[PDB]
């Protein structure tokens, strides 16, 4: 029976994947191949942000796009200002092992989790004055790799257990477990709508989850190692994904199949950290080799490189108005770049 | 000045907030920093307890002012390729390796537990992130080894092994076995220490390893070395 | 006129020097090139090697200014103009040596305090720097602002027939504090790594031995001929020593230890070749 | 017969991951170029913003 | 909840020396900056002294500097005053107000219930006017209380810098209003707040029985804050 199953799952995958095939007729390479280039892309560093003391791991920018937070390994989470680099806030964190950050759209809250396996959400708005720990969720079995805010009440959070979590933070329960992925999943992203959400992990695929229904909407497989970073387009109907095999890759939905591919042979360094631009045209990916490329996700070319980082790049951000593009690297350094 | 009376009562709090950061960094860059690593039963628990004594789990404790965390990552059910790169620029590894299993094969299998902590030993002591972090080897109960050596060769994990059963020889030999992994031969050193678990100078053996480290992590920085 | 008197007084090759004088501008451009361009080198000891290395520079560029002007172009310059050159290599000389000073004070600091993580503590970094340059300053111009043979034709030098012997008396005496320092200092060093290397029950001290000997050796090998002569100098009357004339040799020895202090520092620092090559 | 169970619930999802329609490759391209070229003025990345009215100067 | 006490007060004979403390509970004390604000027995409030967080930063009133020293002692959490020759101006309720600084808070939260002292019997500032001395009003309708200020409080960074504050009869001061726009915490969506440049307005909409009394408008532009006159209501 065993084999028999096999056997059948084998034909399901070979119907899946002459379905795509079917609707393939021009490639995105062809469609955006008459389209104006970018061209050279020159982002200036604008504000550099010092007080970490410790490799930076997670940051987030936040709805306002002036206040930003970012956590670093020495146990400190902070909240800069960053027009004035002002440290609006300093959360001392009960675990030094951070490497997920997320900032709630309302700016009430903050949330963090690492090795420790919990994910920790802190009021910022307090009648007291100060920073507490608003809510302590556990349950995963594996480090928690990335979390995002759906509202004030619900989150949303991957771990290194190959499952993904949905939470209601005022009874601190996971409402949804999402499971299927057979390697660590690394990072997720929230759609516009807040209606789905997708996550990479390291069994060198991405799914499509429905966060209402809790069942995996789709599963795309074209990378050859673990994926570490996961972005949707800013219309939400397509997705980017930047691996270990030094190459990013834009998937859409609709499509069910990967659209591009974006690689350059002197690049053989994996991707920590995907992100797009307002418009969705330009992908920021940072790289391992401390810098940061820009590629023209229509033409796939590189556009850009933001080289202003003594170590590895492990975090990206865009404002939800294009303003700037915040990087956080290794070097205890975070740069704001317009 | 252009700044707001609000403002400078800001700026004023960033620069609390800003010698708060340095007074803690100041704290904990005078604090040890101590990966504990093995395998299944290896006595990263007996170590445990004797350091208490005198997700991730962290281990507090002093000696000889000196203060000591140890990070027991243990039961953390992942990939440590992901995650081991936060653990770079530890002070040391406590790396725990069981004796006693060299003839057990029940890896989980048909491959005995010896040839998996060497494995582990392999890759931890080799990878990139560790290549100038020194290894502390904790070859526990090594009574229990002297008492299974009596009876059970060690050729049963090492068939090239030629020398006489006896509790001295085998234990250098398998020490020697551990130390040949060890590629980063000029970059980082091996403290070798063989523990049981009825001893109390552990703690005084990874002491004087964390000094010798702190040594030669001073004479790199002043070019002495 | 008084140039003229003092060397009746007083009773008073160049290619190859300036050659290897040059050689000590390259070398410590490259020393200087290679502290720069390392990220990682941004340390205070690097920081004081790389002040070692540019007091290394600027005594070349005193020697070969020096060189340029000795032999018979010396009755040309003006009092002023010979009193500027001559503090301009005292000056270059104290600047190296309180590199030295500096170098030596450092790694007695971080030794004394083991630490784990060595800080980049700039206020102390900054007041060695300062006063490295300070001290030198004022100790180069102490003899234009008087302290000199002007009225003191009687009492004055045969080696410089323009300085005092007392301002070489006291330059000597501040050599002699600033090289006991110097020697202390890495003596205590050795002793403390040897101590608590001891204290340990299970090699790093035999290379610091070693390190420390071929330092101590060098300085003291290239300032000893330096330093005999300017006592000497001193405790002879003039028109009477006749070594003093030729003492072109004793100030290429001093120059080329500086030309030597990069190897020094770089070929015993692993790193540095390390980073040298790349 | 956990590993039977889990083969069909693999069967099960991939069946149901098999019936969603899906449009060509070209279609969803042309969705996205269009979407980009809409969308391209408001991006203060693509076309270096004035520094009268941007947050950083 | 947080709560700041004030004691020390009493009659005291003019030109002597008098101590007032000002405890607080309920929230932290070290990351608050502290104001004294004096009120006349019949007149508005009037900005007397000032200390940041660490007492790095002291200010005072041109009419209380050098007689007046204000201090902060954080591991007690407490506030305090030393006021030597008192002169007969000084007759005053005087309140200790919690104030925190960053992007995005709102100074002037919580206001202590003050402490009356009794002894026996300028320029380069910014004045801010209230000519409305009392209007009256029903309740269920809607009021707007004007504010004037001499000097444009904009600021380059897009900040205009007036607070509203309301003070029922009996009560202390409490904010509504924090940069002329923002509502305060637990202030009800009732009150608006507009304006720009020097003059601004405060809109009441569907007022009921607590919305009696004292309405002031206090600047934070230049530090030597400036209250206003006071606008009181009246039901008819
Ligand atoms: C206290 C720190 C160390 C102090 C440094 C003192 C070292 C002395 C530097 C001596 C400078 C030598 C330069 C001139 C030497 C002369 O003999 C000739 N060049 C000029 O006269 P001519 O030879 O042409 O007749």
């Amino acid at each position: 029976e065993l084999d028999q199953l096999r056997q059948e799952a084998e034909q399901l995958k070979n119907q899946i994947r002459d379905a795509r095939k079917a609707c393939a007729d021009a490639t995105l390479s062809q469609i955006t191949n008459n389209i104006d280039p970018v061209g050279r892309i020159q982002m200036r560093t604008r504000r550099t942000l010092r007080g970490h003391l410790a490799k930076i791991y997670a940051m987030h920018w936040g709805t306002d796009s002036r206040l930003l937070v970012s956590a670093s390994q020495d146990g400190k989470l902070i909240i800069w200002d960053s027009y004035t680099t002002n440290k609006v806030h300093a959360i001392p964190l009960r675990s030094s092992w951070v490497m997920t950050c997320a900032y709630a759209p309302s700016g009430n809250y903050v949330a963090c989790g690492g090795l420790d396996n919990i994910c920790s959400i802190y009021n910022l708005k307090t009648r007291e004055g100060n920073v507490r720990v608003s809510r302590e969720l556990a349950g995963h079995t594996g480090y928690l790799s990335c979390c995002r805010f759906l509202d004030d009440n619900q989150i949303v959070t991957s771990s290194g257990d190959t499952t993904c979590a949905l939470w209601d933070i005022e009874t601190g329960q996971q409402t949804t477990t999402f499971t299927g992925h057979t390697g660590d999943v690394m990072s997720l992203s929230l759609a516009p709508d807040t209606r789905l959400f997708v996550s990479g992990a390291c069994d060198a695929s991405a799914k499509l989850w429905d966060v209402r229904e809790g069942m995996c909407r789709q599963t795309f497989t074209g990378h050859e190692s673990d994926i570490n970073a996961i972005c949707f387009f800013p219309n939400g109907n397509a997705f980017a994904t930047g691996s270990d095999d030094a190459t990013c890759r834009l998937f859409d939905l609709r499509a069910d199949q990967e659209l591009m591919t974006y690689s350059h042979d002197n690049i053989i360094c994996g991707i920590t950290s995907v992100s797009f631009s307002k418009s969705g045209r330009l992908l920021l990916a940072g790289y391992d080799d401390f810098n940061c490329n820009v590629w023209d996700a229509l033409k796939a070319d590189r556009a850009g490189v933001l080289a202003g980082h003594d170590n590895r790049v492990s975090c990206l951000g865009v404002t939800d108005d294009g303003m700037a593009v915040a990087t956080g690297s290794w070097d205890s350094f975070l740069k704001i770049w317009n | 000045c252009t700044l707001s009376a609000e403002d400078k009562a800001a700026v004023e709090r960033s620069k609390m907030i800003d010698r708060n950061l340095r007074e803690d960094g100041e704290k904990a860059a005078r604090e040890v920093k101590l990966l504990l690593l093995g395998a299944g039963e290896s006595g990263k628990s007996t170590i445990v307890k004797q350091m208490k004594i005198i997700g991730i789990v962290e281990t507090h404790f002093t000696f000889k002012d000196l203060h000591f965390k140890m990070f027991d990552v243990g039961g953390q059910r992942s990939e440590r390729k992901k995650w081991i790169h936060c653990f770079e620029g530890v002070t040391a590894i406590i790396f725990c390796v069981a004796l006693s299993d060299y003839d057990l094969v029940l890896a989980e299998e048909e491959m005995n537990r010896m040839h998996e902590s060497m494995k582990l030993f392999d890759s931890i002591c080799n990878n990139k992130w560790f290549t100038d972090t020194s290894i502390i080897l904790f070859l526990n109960k090594k009574d229990l080894f002297e008492e299974k050596i009596k009876k059970s060769p060690l050729t049963i994990c090492y068939p090239e092994y030629a020398g006489s059963n006896t509790y001295e020889e085998a234990a250098a030999y398998i020490q020697c076995q551990f130390e040949d992994l060890n590629k980063r031969k000029d970059t980082k050193e091996i403290y070798t220490h063989f523990t049981c678990a009825t001893d109390t100078k552990n703690v005084q053996f990874v002491f004087d390893a964390v000094t010798d480290v702190i040594i030669k992590n001073n004479l790199k920085d002043c070019g002495l070395f | 006129d008084i140039i003229v008197r003092h060397y009746n007084y007083t009773g008073k090759t160049s290619v190859v020097f300036i050659l290897i004088c040059c050689f000590i501008i390259l070398e410590n451009i490259f020393v200087l090139l290679t502290i720069w361009k390392t990220k990682k080198f941004h340390r205070p000891m690097y920081y004081f090697i790389g002040n070692l290395a540019l007091s290394d520079l600027l005594a070349g560029v005193a020697y070969t200014a020096n060189l340029l002007l000795s032999g018979a172009t010396t009755y040309k310059l003006t009092p002023a103009q010979w009193f500027l050159r001559e503090g301009s290599m005292f000056v270059a000389l104290s600047a190296s040596v309180f590199s030295l000073l500096a170098i030596a004070i450092e790694r007695y600091i971080t030794m004394l305090k083991m630490k784990l993580h060595n800080g980049s503590n700039n206020f102390r970094l900054f007041l060695l720097i300062s006063a490295c340059w300070v001290i030198s300053l004022i100790l180069g111009g102490l003899p234009i602002m008087g302290w000199n043979c002007i009225s003191a034709l009687s009492s004055c030098s045969t080696v410089l027939p323009l300085y005092h012997k007392h301002y070489i008396l006291f330059c000597t005496t501040v050599f002699t504090l600033l090289l006991l320092s110097i020697v202390i200092l890495y003596c205590r060093i050795y002793s403390l790594v040897r101590t608590r290397s001891r204290r340990l029950t299970f090699e790093k001290s035999l290379a610091l031995l070693k390190t420390v000997i071929i330092v101590l050796s060098v300085f003291i090998a290239c300032w000893a001929p330096l330093f005999i002569l300017l006592l000497l100098d001193v405790g002879c009357k003039v028109k009477t020593c006749d070594i003093l004339f030729r003492a072109e040799y004793f100030l290429v020895l001093a120059v080329l230890n500086s030309g030597t202090n990069p190897i020094i520092y770089t070929l015993t620092n692993k790193e540095m070749r390390r980073a040298f090559i790349r | 017969t956990a590993s039977i169970a889990q083969a069909r619930k693999l069967v099960e999802q991939l069946k149901m991951e098999a019936n969603i329609d899906r449009i060509k490759v070209s279609k969803a391209a042309a969705d996205l170029m269009a979407y980009c070229e809409a969308h391209a003025k408001e991006d203060p990345l693509l076309t270096p913003v004035p520094a009268s009215e941007n947050p950083f100067r | 909840d947080v709560q700041l006490v004030e004691s020390g007060g009493g009659l005291v004979q003019p030109g002597g020396s008098r101590k007032l403390s000002c405890s607080a509970s309920g929230f932290a004390f070290s990351s608050f900056g502290m104001h004294w604000v004096r009120q006349a027995p019949e007149k508005g409030l009037e900005w007397v002294a000032y200390i940041s967080s660490g007492s790095g930063t002291i200010y005072y009133a041109d009419t209380v500097k050098g007689r007046f020293t204000i201090s902060r002692d954080d591991p007690k959490n407490t506030l305090f005053l030393q006021m030597t020759s008192l002169r007969s101006e000084d007759t005053a309720m005087y309140y200790c107000v919690r104030s925190i600084y960053y992007y995005g808070s709102s100074p002037f939260d919580f206001w202590g219930q003050g402490t009356t002292l009794t002894v026996s019997s300028g320029g380069s500032d910014i004045v801010m006017t209230q000519a409305t001395s009392s209007v009256p009003v029903t309740p269920g309708e809607s009021v707007s209380i004007s504010c004037r200020s001499s000097k444009s409080l904009l600021h380059s960074n897009g900040n205009t810098y007036l607070y509203w504050f309301l003070q029922r009869p009996g009560q202390s001061p409490q904010l509504l209003i924090y940069r002329m726009s923002n509502l305060a915490s637990g202030v009800p969506d009732r009150f608006s707040g507009s304006g720009s440049g020097t003059a601004f307005t405060l809109t009441i909409s569907r007022l009921e029985a607590e919305d009696v009394g004292v309405y002031y408008c206090m600047q934070h532009l230049e530090y030597p804050l400036t209250f206003g006159a006071g606008t009181k209501l009246e039901l008819k």
